[PDB]
């Protein structure tokens, strides 16, 4: 109906290939997650998988419209049409979204530019466990993010009060170890390119005795 | 949204009575339609339901070969005919379609067939 | 505004340009400088005589054609332009498996400058191949490389250097592997002859020296614990015939 | 055929007052128990589609509680037009109804 | 020549089609009448706490904006007709790798009826988890959820629902059980709604019942341990003269409950709690121990 | 020229052509006839319950709207061109994880006929389930088929049949496998029913018969002469204690 | 300007070319004539009867179509316009799973000569057959082989030739060679003529003539075989009255020699002959076993 009217009004004269005040300041991005579940923590490797529902908010004034629907719903057959931020996690050894049966992918437009793009994500983090005190050792190892090509004066993130919320925590595949809490944290680092705001969230895991008390002790 | 059923049968017994119900305000394609019969008195029935949009339709055990369920899509009306009838099935037969959650959400208002002589 | 004069840089840039042709399709050849900043090197298998590191390949040269004076900031394009781009044909020689990251999107950076210069950063993670030599095992020093090369161009149409040429690697120190320790690392540049043509090369050899405390406390000492179990067998008398062949045959087999 | 075996048979109270109502089935209904009011003259009408979830016109004093077998219907402030029968009907296989419960005022 | 008015038809079937929009975006919610035929209940692997299983994901909702009038009534048309239209986002709440097959051309069905009724089914390769309390190991039952929801439609938009009676809807093929180790019992299906942050989701779950066979543990664990512990009781009829034979007994059977110990540890899980196994496994471990204790004593 | 020639007639083949639409859309089913040139049967593995093969797959209908009468050559195009043309929606039922070659292009041909029949085959390599009853392990003979099936047609939108019925299945005779060994191969048309029509299917069937020396040398050999070392603990004086014992215990555990 | 004449130039070399028609369709068979540098001669498995190859395949052919008279002569183009000429379908009549290398762009080459002469190469991955006669193991030689021709194009439209002479034609790299096992002595290349349900194809073989090294084999099993042997010899020196001893002796040596003939048969396939190894451990465990007998007797 109408609704057809907005979007092609909101895609008519748009660059997908410019961040949201391209010449004028940093945009700003809300990060929030939810973790489904924190998989095995194998120490072999020195990683661990983790199953989040990642979720992303930035101001966009260009997908701005003015009618009396507040909020535009719409699946992931517009995100590759108007400008996402390209977030990446500093410390996975392989990460993948997820495509059964759809992209699993959501775009929320709201009236005043707000846009909320959240995907669900897979991510084999990476963590250098000191092994000492083995098996009487407990860890607290970190899933980091940041813009890929964007410094830090075009892309800032900020962490919302309420922004990682943890399941259930009992289906979750955390054998040899047990989730204690998290902590959230926001630094910037230098690289070759630029200064990056660099986000971590913190998980801390308590390993619990058992297994080597009865398999080798 | 307003099913109509037919009226009052006084049918002989050993007779055959086919009952109409008329769905006025939806297709009837796009949902069940379940025949409940309740006795005076007595809790609900069912005797059968039948998926319009193909044909196929299910019975109650003890009400198979006895009720047959039809349906007519022009007219939106599903047809319950009872085939051989006793003195005994002297009930009010409503008809009813499913709902959200699998639920009878509209019924009908029950045409009340009365068996004798 | 500024967000407009962009959109009609970019726009006048990305328009009339042939990917076809690399920058001064008929003159002199490209330079392109090369920054790696090692992640990782993950795993170095003996077994299947490789290793996996994951690095920020990152390469720097001068296209004439994306040149713009209108505005002083340096352009950073959304990583889907270096589709409409030209970038070098950069490849490694000994790579057995390779992938860019592709989460939240590919992992790959594409920066442009007011005097041409383009940045292209990509996020690797390559299984590079290197043949060991465990004829002194496990008192070895292994020399895993890396070898990069441009395939189609040769040496008159491309030429590959180090930016800094020694900080154009980084990250080495602080690499910890569970059994080797990185003594040190060589930038080469060189140029290969093949048939078809002589085509530039970079090297990122590795020097890995093998740990030996976790050799020592699990297969030195028992074979040492095990021949004295087999000396005590002298303390015995000759008389007791089935406690001397019983340890001594027992160490044999172990 | 899944029974549900609906309790009390009859009960009597007065205005005012919390009711309950306990409908068991005897296999596996996961939550496809419906509660339907018919007052006398009339067809029923469903209250509770699903357990848990009211119909479009209830007033809020009708609540449902589900669970793999045992479902229960409470009433909370009860009104002077709630003398009427009550049955429960699983939905989870070919529908099979309660017998029902005549709430009365005294 | 009805390839012509085919064709036209189904270019006025897409002439102003917004795939975007859901079917009644203003004035409805859209009824998604889901189905599963499960082809073949994929082995669970117990160390991943994962199973696979290759289903016939149907999906059928009603499109008011495809409507025709023509000589056929139902379109069977190719599943690339299937990316032009609205399909709704179902994604499976705990499936952790799966598959859509594309062999030799993408296992997908799209059948436009004449009235909008869409129907579209899929060929997918399910891995999902399946927590397990392994209290019971060897003699343990589970049931395997199977949640599929929507992705970016919430209750208000979206609302699922079986398309048969719910006890018939999940339907095993009679053949498909690549299950050697376990024992598939039923299904059990139910619809419920979870809160979110971004809001109320439609959640559809599945269970599969199943039940481990227990031979090959018994084989593999139970009559090693069992003769361990006879050999070991054969100790006691052997004179008090011969030491060494003893001595050789009671050693030889406490070597053989420890690998037995550590063999049949390493099948499960690295769990931190104690199976029945484990006990058993205590428990024969504590005779052969008291047995060379006895001839110690002796 | 013969080229352009040539050239004129696929344009105007392609053009108002609708992939959509099956041959024959509105009127009777269109028959495909199926051959298999099977080039190897990898891996039997009992441990998976699977079975790899390579095989020429090729299907061969007859759409009227490539039909051709000005050249009296049979066209054979570029394998790209099948992303323009109709193909039958066939899939194996009982496969779990296979791939079209795509080296050094993806190993297809399509390749038409002057009155419109089509030629389509590919090279594909599949990991079908074959769930093996091992209750005679190893003197077992299994039987694990390839179910081929059209998904979105129903048998009133086409005909599944081998092209000779016999000679459609080849390149059986030379599998070489290294454990079991193909006794016989069947060839099967049904007409399975689903809950959403009744669909055609094959069934190409073998029997393999394994093959008993591999265990023979390895499992039976050593219990035997287990056992018969077992027997020699009688031939010894039975006032020897410990020699018994040990030829018992020894013998218990291995 | 010359990148404006270059752009002229590449696109009035395209316009009206169709890319689904070889050169020569109907007048002429086009020539392919090919080319392999084998980059590293990849690790040959035996259990699956594979080898892996690293190569650069070179292809070339002349395609009238592409004249071009400009300022330059060849035209060093990217590997993205190779995808809008023809291209032969060359395929490994014997690969298992090869791969086109696209790290970081597309592993490819494509050289215009102005007289049409294209040259088009690749580099890739073959994992292809090898089929292995093992009843010399582990002192056998084999014969790799590489065969490819065409896919779709039979010998009366695309023939394939060697560039350089045939003995000079597959070129190996001097460091290339990742064989731990194994010797590459030389290569042998040959053209034939195949005949498939489909037609008559040109089939290009190229063998790689291996040769086991027995220096693993050696000290993993003939010398621990040996050492049982000399081991079991032993207990005749011994004193007829040491009966405990020598009883040891033999159960210990005859449960080693079994431990060894399965660990021995472990490393290969699983062949249903015997091999040469084989017939050694099965002379050495006679050899035991008689030692054994002979106490027995004595
Ligand atoms: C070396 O070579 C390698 C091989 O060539 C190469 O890998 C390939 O890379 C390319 C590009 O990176 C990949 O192609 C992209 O894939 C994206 C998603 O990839 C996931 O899915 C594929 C399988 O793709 C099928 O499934 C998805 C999800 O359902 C579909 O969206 C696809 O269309 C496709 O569907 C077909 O196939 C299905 C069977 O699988 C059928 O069921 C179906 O019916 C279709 O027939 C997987 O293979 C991927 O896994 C691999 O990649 C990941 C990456 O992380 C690896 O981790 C992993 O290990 C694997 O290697 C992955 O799972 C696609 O989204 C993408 O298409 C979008 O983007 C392009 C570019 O922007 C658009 O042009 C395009 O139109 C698509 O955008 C539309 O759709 C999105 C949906 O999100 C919308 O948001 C968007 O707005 C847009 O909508 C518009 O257009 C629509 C029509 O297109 C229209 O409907 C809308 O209305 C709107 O108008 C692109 O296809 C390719 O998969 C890789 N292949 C392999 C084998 O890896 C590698 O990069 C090379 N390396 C180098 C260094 O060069
Ligand atoms: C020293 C190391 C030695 C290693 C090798 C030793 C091997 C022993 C060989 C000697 C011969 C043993 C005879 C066993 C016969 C075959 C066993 C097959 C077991 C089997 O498959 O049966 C399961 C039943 O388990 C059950 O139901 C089991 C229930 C109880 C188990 C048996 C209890 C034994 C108690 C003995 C007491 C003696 C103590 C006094 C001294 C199958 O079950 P399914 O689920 O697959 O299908 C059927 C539904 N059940
Ligand atoms: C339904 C059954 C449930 C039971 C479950 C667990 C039980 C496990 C152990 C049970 C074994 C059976 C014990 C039967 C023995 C009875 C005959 C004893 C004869 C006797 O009286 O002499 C004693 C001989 O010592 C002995 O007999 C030696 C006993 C050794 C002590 C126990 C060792 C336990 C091992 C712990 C380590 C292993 C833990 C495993 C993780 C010494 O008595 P005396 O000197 O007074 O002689 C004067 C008495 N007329
Ligand atoms: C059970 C407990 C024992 C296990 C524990 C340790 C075992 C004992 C070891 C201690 C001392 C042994 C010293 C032996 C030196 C190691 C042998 C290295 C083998 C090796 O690399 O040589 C291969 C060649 O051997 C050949 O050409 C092989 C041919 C002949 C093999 C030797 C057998 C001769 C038979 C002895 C007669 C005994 C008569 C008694 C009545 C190399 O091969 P390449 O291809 O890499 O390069 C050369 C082309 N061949
Ligand atoms: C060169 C080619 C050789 C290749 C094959 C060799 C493998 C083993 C052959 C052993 C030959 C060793 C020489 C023995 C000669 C000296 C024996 C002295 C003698 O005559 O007495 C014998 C004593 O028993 C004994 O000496 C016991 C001998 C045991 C008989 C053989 C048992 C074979 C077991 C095979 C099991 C596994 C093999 C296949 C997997 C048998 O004579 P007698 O007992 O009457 O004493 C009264 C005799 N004056
Ligand atoms: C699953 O199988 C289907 C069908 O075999 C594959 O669809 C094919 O995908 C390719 C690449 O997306 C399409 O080629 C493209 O054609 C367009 C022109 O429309 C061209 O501009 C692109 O550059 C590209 O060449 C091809 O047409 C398409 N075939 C059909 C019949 O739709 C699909 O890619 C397969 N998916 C996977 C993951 O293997
Ligand atoms: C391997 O196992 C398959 C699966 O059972 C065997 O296929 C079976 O083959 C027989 C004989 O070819 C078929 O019998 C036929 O039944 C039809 C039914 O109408 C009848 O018309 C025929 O005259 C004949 O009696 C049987 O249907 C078929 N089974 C299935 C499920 O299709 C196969 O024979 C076994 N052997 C080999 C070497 O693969
Ligand atoms: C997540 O990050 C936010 C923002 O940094 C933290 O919120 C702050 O919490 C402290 C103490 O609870 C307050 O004093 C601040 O006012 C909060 N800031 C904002 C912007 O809300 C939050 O504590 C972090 N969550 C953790 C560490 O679990
Ligand atoms: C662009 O990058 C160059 C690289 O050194 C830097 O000097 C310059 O300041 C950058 N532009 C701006 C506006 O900062
Ligand atoms: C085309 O193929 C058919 C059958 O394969 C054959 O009979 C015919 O001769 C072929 N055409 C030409 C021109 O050879």
């Amino acid at each position: 109906g109408d609704v057809t009217v907005i979007l092609n009004n909101l895609l008519e004269g748009y660059d997908n290939k410019l961040r949201p005040d391209i010449g004028v300041k940093p945009t700003l991005i809300h990060t929030d997650m939810y973790v489904n579940s924190i998989g095995p923590v194998n120490a072999i490797n020195m990683e661990y998988t983790i199953d989040i529902f990642f979720a992303q908010t930035w101001y966009d004034r260009r997908l701005k419209f003015n009618s009396t629907i507040k909020v535009l719903r719409l699946n992931s057959n517009m995100v590759g049409k108007i400008w996402i931020p390209d977030t990446f996690f500093r410390n996975s050894k392989k990460a993948d979204a997820h495509w059964i049966t759809t992209p699993n992918r959501m775009l929320r437009i709201w009236n005043d530019g707000r846009v909320l793009y959240t995907l669900r994500l897979t991510i084999d983090a990476e963590c250098q466990l000191q092994l000492h005190n083995f098996p009487m050792d407990e860890h607290s190892c970190p899933l980091e993010f940041s813009s890929y090509g964007y410094p830090r004066e075009e892309i800032v993130y900020q962490w919302k009060r309420s922004s990682v919320e943890v399941g259930d925590t009992r289906s979750w595949r955390l054998y040899q170890f047990s989730f204690v809490g998290l902590r959230n944290t926001t630094e910037v680092v230098k690289t070759t390119s630029g200064d990056y705001v660099v986000m971590s969230v913190y998980f801390d895991l308590s390993r619990r005795m058992g297994y080597f008390t009865i398999q080798t002790y | 949204v307003q099913l109509q059923q037919s009226g009052a049968e006084l049918v002989k017994p050993g007779a055959s009575v086919k009952l109409s119900c008329t769905a006025s305000g939806f297709n009837i394609k796009d949902t069940y339609m379940y025949w409940v019969k309740q006795r005076p008195e007595q809790g609900l029935e069912w005797i059968g339901r039948i998926d319009p949009a193909n044909g196929d339709t299910k019975y109650d055990p003890k009400f198979q070969g006895k009720a047959t369920i039809t349906t007519d899509t022009f007219s939106n009306t599903a047809y319950l005919q009872l085939s051989s009838l006793t003195s005994e099935d002297t009930a009010v037969y409503y008809c009813a379609r499913k709902g959200l959650r699998w639920a009878m959400d509209y019924w009908g208002q029950g045409t009340s067939v009365t068996v004798s002589t | 505004s500024n967000m407009s004069l962009v959109k009609e840089t970019v726009d006048r840039l990305l328009k009339g340009y042939d990917i076809r042709l690399r920058p001064d399709f008929g003159g002199p050849p490209v330079a392109v400088g090369m920054n790696i900043d090692i992640a990782s090197i993950d795993m170095v298998s003996e077994v299947n005589m490789d290793y996996t590191l994951t690095m920020y390949f990152q390469q720097a040269w001068r296209d004439k054609r994306l040149s713009y004076n209108v505005i002083p900031l340096n352009l950073t394009l959304d990583n889907r332009v270096a589709d409409q781009l030209w970038v070098p044909d950069t490849y490694f020689l000994n790579d057995k498996k390779s992938f860019v990251h592709g989460v939240t999107v590919k992992n790959r950076m594409i920066r442009l400058h007011p005097d041409g210069t383009v940045l292209y950063g990509l996020r690797i993670t390559t299984t590079a191949a290197c043949m060991m030599d465990l004829r002194r095992y496990p008192l070895d020093e292994q020399n895993c490389t890396l070898e990069i090369e441009s395939y189609g161009y040769t040496t008159d149409d491309i030429e590959f250097y180090w930016r800094g040429d020694d900080n154009a690697v980084t990250g080495v120190t602080k690499i910890e592997l569970p059994q080797f320790s990185i003594v040190d690392y060589k930038l080469i540049t060189k140029k290969v002859v093949f048939s078809t043509g002589s085509y530039p090369r970079l090297s990122l050899s590795f020097k890995l020296k093998r740990n030996i405390g976790y050799f020592i406390l699990q297969t030195y000492m028992p074979s040492i614990l095990i021949t004295i179990l087999s000396w005590v067998s002298f303390w015995i008398n000759y008389d007791a015939s089935a406690a001397r062949v019983a340890l001594g045959i027992t160490t044999v087999l172990t | 055929n899944i029974v549900m075996t609906q309790s009390p048979k009859s009960m009597s109270m007065s205005v005012g007052e919390r009711v309950t109502l306990s409908c068991k089935a005897s296999e596996y209904v996961g939550t496809y128990v419906s509660w339907y009011q018919q007052k006398p003259e009339q067809s029923p009408k469903l209250l509770i589609y699903g357990a848990s979830n009211r119909y479009t016109g209830v007033p809020d004093r009708f609540t449902g509680s589900g669970s793999a077998t045992d479902f229960t219907l409470t009433i909370g402030s009860v009104q002077a037009e709630d003398l009427a029968d009550y049955h429960c009907g699983q939905s989870y296989s070919y529908p099979t109804f309660g017998a029902g419960t005549k709430l009365e005022l005294k | 020549d009805n390839t012509t008015v085919f064709t036209r038809i189904l270019d006025r079937l897409l002439d102003g089609y917004d795939n975007r929009l859901r079917p009644g975006l203003g004035e409805r919610v859209t009824e998604v009448k889901t189905d599963i035929f499960v082809t073949s209940f994929g082995p669970v692997s117990d160390h991943d706490m994962e199973y696979t299983i290759d289903v016939f994901f149907r999906q059928s909702w009603k499109d008011e904006r495809l409507k025709f009038k023509g000589p056929m009534t139902v379109l069977r048309l190719n599943n690339l007709m299937a990316s032009k239209i609205w399909t709704p986002d179902t994604f499976f709440h705990n499936g952790k790798k799966s598959v859509a097959h594309n062999m030799t051309m993408p296992n997908k069905l799209l059948r436009i009826t004449e009235d909008g009724t869409l129907l579209y089914t899929m060929r997918l390769t399910v891995r999902a988890e399946c927590p397990m309390h392994l209290e019971d190991f060897p003699m343990d039952a589970h049931a395997c959820p199977l949640k599929f929801g929507s992705y970016a439609y919430t209750r208000a938009e979206v609302v699922y629902e079986w398309t048969r009676e719910p006890a018939r809807s999940v339907v095993v093929a009679e053949d498909g059980s690549r299950l050697n180790q376990y024992d598939l019992l039923g299904q059990t299906v139910d619809s419920g709604i979870v809160q979110s942050s971004t809001g109320e989701y439609v959640v559809m779950t599945t269970h599969f019942h199943l039940k481990r066979k227990i031979g090959y543990f018994v084989i593999q664990t139970y009559l090693p341990c069992i003769m361990t512990v006879i050999l070991s009781q054969v100790s006691f009829w052997l004179n008090r003269e011969s030491v060494p034979a003893r001595t050789v007994f009671g050693v030889t059977t406490v070597l053989t409950m420890t690998t037995l110990s550590i063999s049949a540890r390493n099948s499960l899980p690295k769990v931190a709690y104690a199976t029945a196994m484990d006990w058993f496994i205590a428990v024969c471990y504590a005779f052969v121990f008291s047995a060379l204790i006895e001839f110690a004593t002796v």
